[PDB]
């Protein structure tokens, strides 16, 4: 429904006014929102677009991985007490039983955080160096931000129209996931509980179990 | 109906102690789990749906 | 090397195809690292370069001055009153005030108001002079980042390529000092101990006394 | 805009199409005044200029009754909700200033100020101010002054002004420069004023019947509709149950 | 007098020690002391966005500083009008009081009970207002984005362009002072836990030791 | 007791779900059919 | 017995979903009429 061009929907609806001239609707997720003017020249606009999409994909994975073990623990998967919730799941590798995937001590059973971090550093350094270089020993001449090929095994991005629609879907889901991950961070800081527990408390009593209930817990004392 | 029961004399509670009486309902059950558990309850004996 | 198109870059074998067009290896410290595109505009690039250089020199001074009164209290046995840098400023609130090397005959300052007033006056005049680039007769013909007149009294920059390589040395040293100062700040926050104490504990037990040992300090309750 | 609903031959009438054929509307009401619903059942208007004179009377009444409705309903509600106000009930405020009594004026939301003016000073000031203002209105000429819109105006700014809709100094915020918005705001003015006139008559008759002000009436009725209404207060003693 | 705040000989942010004003700060816009040491406003469109945002922040901070100072000044001799809510950073919790938020302590004013309801009303109203400011609405359609001055200038005072320019300078300078004061309010609240007027009177009691250095060891780590 | 029972008759269980695996298999089967229908949607 | 309940729930959900999305699959268009 006109996700590109000068008839695209904008970020204040009919109250949007005229969008900035550099936001012409060429790129996915254009709602005419650069009120700070940070994307005014095209070089940093392109850099901000790749930064936004990388953040969006990372936050999609992060939101799914923040939700999933809490739901599994509430559905009977034996996460003990801290692997259940995301902002304490890191400490499990210091437990003498170790960090076991899905609570199964046969899976992973990791205890050396330094070894885990070193493996992550080397693997992600190779991967992000490849992404920055825009090339790999088997990947040559692809888009830096939408590579495809081996990164599109099932070939969903073959028709250009479907590709543009899926690009809009990806950026909108990723922005929702970034919004929800910011929510996860702030809710963990404020409430001190997992997001699923926050949702369950709110469903238990929405009138009094909300953020305003925690509005007085950070006030500075004389 | 809600306004009648809350402010305008209440409605007849047959479960009022002593044989039932007209009662003002205070704190109606607004819990979504309790409210929507009626509509997904089975209609058979001992459950009766809504 | 550190200049031109064949220069050292910030991702090595991964840098040849994503170096920004505006990073041509003209200025020192150009490893091609601009991923957010903050210095795409030339004027903003110049302002960011000068801000980085001022920060680098301030961080070189700060990294030397954070470690010196704690190394001297560690091995040299010099008494200070408070060797720990993030507790140093409170010395002026003590009974003996702030004595420079520890001995009460050096400074013995007891007025934070007076020392702040003197610092504000001196630093304001100095930074106004640096920003103005002179005072209409007091060196209006010097460079904004590398003045070179009475700021290079020993003349280490006589040869232009020596000057360029010394700029590279200065910017790499300053970036190392900025990284180390951020480390100083974060270590202070997460340990409550000086950097020398942190290094001593780490050398005492590497696999135990490390940052992950403080990974659960700021967990919310 | 959309002025066809209020002006011309296809405007809104006081009866719908199936009850009022448009050969039953009087000829002196043909949709050039605001609020023309074709409503003159008793023929108190006769021709266009009789309608104009009665519209002068209607517009002055409408504005006075809008001010009156606000000033009747607001102080009583403030007093009942806790403002230090005496005589908040609209038909009791006069007796509060009889034997040297004063009034408290609550400037919202800043606070109550005790008004030191006695009844004689109040009535003298009101008589002279209202007499001067109504003389100015009927003459179309004033002693000059300042307005927030057009600035320090001379005494000649009132010349050539419609007496009913002067504007200018009386329009500091404008909002009537466009003729279409001026016409529809005239319609809004006359409808609001007629509603306020009906409301003030309601206030008077309700106050006479129930012995209390309209805020008390609306609050007690909205707190017990079937237990507090006209028929209940006409009943008086509760009722002998039918059973 | 315009030369005092406009043109090349205007007042600058370092007095006589500011001859290297950035070339894009040409003394055209209100304020313009030649202060841009980071080059954030080198791009003209981003400079326009920054000017709009600065003026909006300036007006918000004028209102905010006045609203943060006013109820503490209007406190009585016994704290009966306003309780803890006399202090601005404790004002919001007033809506959780049993009598609700009564304006100026009078229960006939506002008497607001439901924070969710007042927040929803504010979201609707402020969304409509900001949409009008961006796009155009009941109070204007194509006026200036920063100085519409038709419905929002009821009293005149700006028909003369000279008075308009000097009042623009007055507005931006008062707004910058108010922004500085609001940042001071935030930092003072965080580091002291007392109201700004309480801080002022405490300082006036004995300025030698009633100062920020008396709290200089507050956030020290252990 | 002499034998084991699910003990689910009555008690008002939503969709008769006495174990969350039942809700999960309901959601999974419905979602799988929906996903098949949705990928095969501009088709007749 | 719980395994039997899980299997029966899966079977019933499968057939009900087939029914629902079958009538969702443009069913008023599957007729030999003109129009
Ligand atoms: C727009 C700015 C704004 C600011 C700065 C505050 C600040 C505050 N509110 Mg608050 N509110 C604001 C808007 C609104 N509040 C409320 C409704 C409430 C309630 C109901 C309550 C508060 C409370 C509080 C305080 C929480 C205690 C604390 O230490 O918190 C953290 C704050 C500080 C440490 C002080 C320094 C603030 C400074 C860092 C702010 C500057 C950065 C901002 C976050 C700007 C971000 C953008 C905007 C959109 C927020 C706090 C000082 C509570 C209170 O008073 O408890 C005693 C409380 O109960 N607010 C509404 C809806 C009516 C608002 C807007 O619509
Ligand atoms: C003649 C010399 C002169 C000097 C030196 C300055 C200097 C300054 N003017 Mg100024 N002005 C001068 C003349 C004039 N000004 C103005 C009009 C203005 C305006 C209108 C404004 C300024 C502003 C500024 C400031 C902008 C730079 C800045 O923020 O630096 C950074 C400053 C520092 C880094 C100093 C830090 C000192 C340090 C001791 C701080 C304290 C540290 C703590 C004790 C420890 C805490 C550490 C950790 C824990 C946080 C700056 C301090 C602007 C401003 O920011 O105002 C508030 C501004 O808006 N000036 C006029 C009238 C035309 C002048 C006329 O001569
Ligand atoms: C212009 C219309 C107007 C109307 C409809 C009323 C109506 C009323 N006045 Mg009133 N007054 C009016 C104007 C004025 N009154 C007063 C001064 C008083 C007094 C002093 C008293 C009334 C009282 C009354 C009531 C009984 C008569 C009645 C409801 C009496 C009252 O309130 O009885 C309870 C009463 O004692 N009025 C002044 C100032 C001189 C007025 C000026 O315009
Ligand atoms: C020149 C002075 C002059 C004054 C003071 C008034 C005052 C008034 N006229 Mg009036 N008029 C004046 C001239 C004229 N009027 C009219 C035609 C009308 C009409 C048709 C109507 C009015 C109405 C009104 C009243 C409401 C308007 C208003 O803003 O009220 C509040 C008053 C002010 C904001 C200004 C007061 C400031 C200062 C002059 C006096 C300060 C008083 C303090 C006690 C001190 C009000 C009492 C309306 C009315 O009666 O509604 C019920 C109404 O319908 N006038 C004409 C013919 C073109 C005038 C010609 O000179
Ligand atoms: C749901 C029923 C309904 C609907 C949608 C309509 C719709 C219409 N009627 Mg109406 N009509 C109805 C009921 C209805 N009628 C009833 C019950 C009456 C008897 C009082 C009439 C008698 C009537 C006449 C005689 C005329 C119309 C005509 C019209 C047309 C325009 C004028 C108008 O709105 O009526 C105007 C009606 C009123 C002003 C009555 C008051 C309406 C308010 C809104 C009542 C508030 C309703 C509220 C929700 C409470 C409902 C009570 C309920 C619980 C029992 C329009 C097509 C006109 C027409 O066709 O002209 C050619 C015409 O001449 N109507
Ligand atoms: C929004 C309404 C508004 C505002 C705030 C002003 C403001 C002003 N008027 Mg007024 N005035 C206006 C509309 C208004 N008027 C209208 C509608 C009329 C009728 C045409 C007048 C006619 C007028 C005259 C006759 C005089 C003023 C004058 C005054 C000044 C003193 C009045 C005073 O202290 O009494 C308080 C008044 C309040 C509204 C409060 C004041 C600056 C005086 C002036 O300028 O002195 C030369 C004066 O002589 N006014
Ligand atoms: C002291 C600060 C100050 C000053 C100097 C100005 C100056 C300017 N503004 Mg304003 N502005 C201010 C604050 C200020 N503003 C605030 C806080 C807001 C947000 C409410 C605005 C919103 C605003 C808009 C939306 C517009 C302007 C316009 C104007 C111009 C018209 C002249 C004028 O306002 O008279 C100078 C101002 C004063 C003399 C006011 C100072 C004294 C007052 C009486 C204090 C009032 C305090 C009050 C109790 C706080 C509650 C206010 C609340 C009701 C909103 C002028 C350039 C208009 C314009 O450019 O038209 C061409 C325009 O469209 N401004
Ligand atoms: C009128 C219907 C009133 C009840 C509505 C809710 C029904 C309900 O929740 O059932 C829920 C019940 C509950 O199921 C039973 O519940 C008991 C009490 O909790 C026990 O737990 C039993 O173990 C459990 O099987 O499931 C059923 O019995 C059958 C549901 C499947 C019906 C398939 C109909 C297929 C036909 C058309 C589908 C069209 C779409
Ligand atoms: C547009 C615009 C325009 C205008 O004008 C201006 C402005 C305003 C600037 C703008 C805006 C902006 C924004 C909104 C931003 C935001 C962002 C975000 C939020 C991000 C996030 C983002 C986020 C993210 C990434 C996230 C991610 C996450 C993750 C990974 C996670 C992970 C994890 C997990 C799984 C679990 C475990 O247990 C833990 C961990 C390990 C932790
Ligand atoms: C390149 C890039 C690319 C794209 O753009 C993207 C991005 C990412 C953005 C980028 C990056 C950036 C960065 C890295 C930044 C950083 C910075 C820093 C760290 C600084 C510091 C900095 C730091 C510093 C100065 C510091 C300094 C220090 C000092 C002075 C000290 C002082 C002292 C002393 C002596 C001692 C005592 O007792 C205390 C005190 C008093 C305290
Ligand atoms: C120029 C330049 C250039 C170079 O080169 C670079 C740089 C450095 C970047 C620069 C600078 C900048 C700056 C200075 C900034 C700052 C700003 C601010 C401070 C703002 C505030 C701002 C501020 C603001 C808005 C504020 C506002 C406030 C408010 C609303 C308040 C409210 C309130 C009130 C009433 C009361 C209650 O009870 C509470 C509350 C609710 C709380």
């Amino acid at each position: 429904s006109a996700w590109y061009g000068p008839d695209r929907p904008l970020f204040l609806g009919s109250l949007s006014g005229e969008p900035p001239s550099y936001l012409t609707g060429e790129f996915p997720g254009d709602y005419g929102w650069d009120t700070a003017g940070l994307s005014a020249d095209p070089t940093t606009f392109a850099r901000y677009r790749t930064i936004e999409l990388i953040h969006a994909r990372w936050a999609l994975l992060g939101a799914l991985g923040i939700i999933t073990p809490e739901l599994l623990a509430k559905n009977g998967v034996p996460f003990s007490e801290d692997g259940a919730i995301w902002f304490k799941a890191g400490a499990e590798i210091f437990k003498e039983g170790g960090l076991n995937y899905l609570g199964n001590e046969n899976l992973i059973h990791a205890q050396s955080i330094l070894a885990t971090l070193a493996v992550q550093v080397i693997v992600m350094g190779a991967a992000e160096g490849f992404r920055a270089n825009g090339e790999a020993p088997g990947v040559e001449g692809l888009d830096p931000l939408y590579p495809g090929g081996p990164f599109d095994p099932l070939g969903l991005a073959d028709d250009p129209e479907a590709f543009a629609e899926l690009k809009v879907k990806e950026i909108k889901n990723g922005r929702l996931a970034m919004f929800s991950c910011l929510g996860f961070f702030v809710q963990a800081i404020v409430t001190g509980k997992g997001p699923i527990q926050n949702l369950q408390d709110h469903l238990a009593d929405p009138g009094v179990n909300n953020a305003f209930a925690s509005a007085t817990k950070f006030v500075p004392t004389p | 109906l809600v306004l009648k029961a809350l402010y305008f004399g209440g409605v007849y509670d047959t479960w009022a102690p002593g044989g039932g009486d007209v009662r003002i309902i205070s704190n109606p059950t607004t819990n979504a789990a309790i409210i929507f558990g009626y509509i997904v309850k089975s209609p058979f004996g001992g459950d009766g749906w809504i | 090397e550190f200049y031109g198109p064949d220069r050292a870059k910030f991702l090595g074998p991964f840098s040849e195809n994503d170096t920004p067009e505006y990073l041509t290896g003209e200025f020192p410290g150009d490893y091609g690292w601009d991923t957010a595109g903050l210095s795409a505009d030339p004027q903003t690039f110049a302002r960011y370069r000068e801000i980085e250089l001022i920060h680098a020199r301030w961080a070189l001074l700060g990294a030397l001055g954070i470690l010196t009164p704690e190394l001297l209290s560690q091995y040299a046995g010099v008494q200070f009153g408070e060797p720990v840098w993030f507790k140093a400023g409170a010395q002026i609130f003590a009974a003996g005030g702030l004595n420079y090397l520890g001995n009460e005959s050096l400074i013995h300052a007891q007025s934070i108001i007076a020392t702040l007033a003197v610092q504000v006056v001196l630093m304001g005049l100095a930074e106004a002079y640096r920003a103005n680039g002179g005072s209409e007769g007091f060196l209006d013909d010097l460079d904004t980042l590398y003045p070179g007149g009475a700021f290079d009294p020993l003349g280490l920059a006589d040869d232009p390529d020596t000057f360029a390589e010394l700029k590279v040395k200065e910017i790499k040293n300053g970036r190392l000092a900025m990284f180390s100062c951020l480390g100083f700040f974060v270590q202070a926050i997460v340990t409550g101990k000086g950097p020398v104490q942190n290094l001593t504990d780490h050398l005492a037990d590497p696999t135990v006394n490390n940052a992950f040992a403080s990974a659960t300090k700021f967990t919310p309750g | 805009p959309d002025l066809e609903k209020w002006y011309g031959p296809d405007r809104k009438l006081f009866l719908p199409g199936g009850l009022l054929d448009r050969d039953d509307v009087p000829e002196y009401l043909n949709g050039e005044l605001a609020g023309d619903y074709g409503y003159d059942p008793l023929g108190l208007g006769k021709d266009e200029e009789q309608v104009e004179k009665y519209r002068a009377n209607e517009l002055l009444h409408a504005r006075w009754a809008m001010l009156a409705a606000a000033g009747i309903i607001i102080p009583e509600g403030l007093q009942a909700n806790g403002a230090d106000i005496k005589g908040g009930t609209w038909f009791e405020t006069g007796a509060e200033m009889l034997n040297g009594g004063t009034l408290n004026y609550f400037a919202v939301p800043f606070g109550v100020v005790q008004n030191p003016l006695p009844l004689a000073a109040v009535t003298l000031i009101e008589i002279v101010l209202l007499g001067a203002v109504e003389k100015f209105r009927v003459d179309g000429t004033g002693p000059a002054g300042f307005s927030p819109g057009v600035g320090k105006f001379d005494s000649d700014i009132f010349d050539g002004l419609d007496k009913l809709y002067p504007g200018g100094p009386f329009d500091p915020l404008n909002l009537a420069d466009d003729p279409e918005v001026f016409a529809e705001l005239q319609v809004k003015e006359i409808k609001n004023g007629r509603l306020a006139m009906i409301a003030v008559l309601a206030f008077a008759i309700q106050s006479y019947v129930t012995g209390e002000g309209p805020y008390a009436n609306i609050t007690k009725h909205l707190s017990d509709p079937f237990g507090y209404n006209l028929l209940t207060v006409l009943q008086g003693d509760d009722r002998v149950p039918t059973l | 007098t315009i030369n005092q705040f406009y043109g090349p000989d205007r007042n600058k942010w370092l007095g006589p020690y500011s001859t290297n004003t950035p070339p894009y700060l040409t003394g055209e816009f209100p304020g313009d002391y030649g202060w841009d040491t980071a080059g954030l406003s080198a791009d003209p469109e981003t400079f326009k966005r920054y000017r709009e945002l600065e003026l909006i922040h300036a007006r918000w901070a004028l209102l905010g500083a006045l609203g943060m100072v006013t109820p503490e000044l209007l406190q009585d001799d016994d704290g009966i009008m306003f309780g803890e809510s006399a202090i601005w950073f404790k004002a919001g919790a007033a809506i959780f009081q049993e009598g609700g938020l009564n304006y100026l302590g009078n229960p006939s004013l506002i008497h607001a009970q439901n924070i969710v309801a007042t927040l929803a009303v504010q979201v609707v109203l402020m969304g409509l207002v900001e949409g009008y400011r961006v796009n155009g609405g009941p109070a204007g359609e194509g006026l200036d984005p920063l100085y519409p001055g038709e419905a929002f200038d009821p009293l005149g005072l700006a028909d003369d362009p000279e008075a308009f320019a000097e009042l623009k300078v007055k507005e931006i300078k008062n707004g910058r002072l108010a922004m500085f004061a609001c940042l001071g309010f935030f930092v003072q609240a965080i580091v002291t836990g007392k109201g700004p007027i309480e801080n002022l009177t405490d300082h006036l009691a004995n300025p030698a030791e009633n100062n920020a250095f008396a709290y200089a060891t507050k956030f020290t780590p252990q | 007791l002499v034998d084991d029972r699910m003990n689910g008759d009555g008690t008002g269980l939503p969709f008769g779900v006495n174990d969350g695996i039942l809700g999960w298999v309901i959601a999974g089967t419905l979602g799988t059919i929906w996903a098949i229908y949705f990928v095969s949607q501009k088709d007749l | 017995m719980l395994t039997l309940k899980i299997f029966v729930y899966t079977v019933v959900t499968f057939f009900v979903g087939l029914f629902i999305f079958g009538f969702l699959s443009n069913d008023p268009s599957r007729n030999p009429g003109k129009g």
